């Protein structure tokens, strides 16, 4: 298919995006498209724990209602994550 | 008079019995008692994991 593998190529090519990284449910790197490897390795380990911890937050308040999309916003950067059961998509977009 | 004394002590005027008691043989044994092994367990419970 062109459709997932093209959209993922499109959001990378898109201006003011550092890189898109797919995390496996077992905290593993399927695709990692950042500049420096330290950042990509760091993002691969650190962020999927925040999303699991942030999933337990929304879950406690209402255990029917599951996480569909998490967006953190830092001083310099934004961090946006779209979690699913099979895979999790992560991006880092610099604020305009 | 000495012979007469020896002559006074007979076989049917001074029998000579042997007697001992039954003594169990002493024996030295070791017994080490170590209690059941004690394993660390770590469990977390959240409202969702209960409900799930």
């Amino acid at each position: 298919m062109s459709e997932v593998e093209d959209t993922l190529n499109r959001i990378k090519t898109h201006k003011t995006v550092l890189g898109y990284l797919i995390v496996n449910s077992e905290g593993g790197v399927v695709r990692g498209a950042f500049k420096d490897e330290e950042e990509s390795k760091n993002i691969a380990n650190s962020i999927p724990l925040l999303t699991k911890k942030a999933r337990s937050v929304v879950r406690d308040l209402d255990p029917t209602n599951d996480l569909v999309f998490l967006r953190i916003q830092t001083k310099l950067n934004e961090i946006m994550v779209a979690p699913d059961d099979e895979f999790s998509l992560i991006v880092i977009q610099t604020k305009g | 008079e000495e012979a007469i004394k020896q002559t006074l002590r007979n076989k049917f005027n001074y029998n000579t019995r042997e007697c001992q008691t039954i003594n169990p043989s002493i024996r030295e044994r070791g017994v080490s008692t170590e209690p059941p092994p004690s394993d660390t367990i770590c469990g977390n419970i959240t409202q969702w994991e209960i409900f799930d």
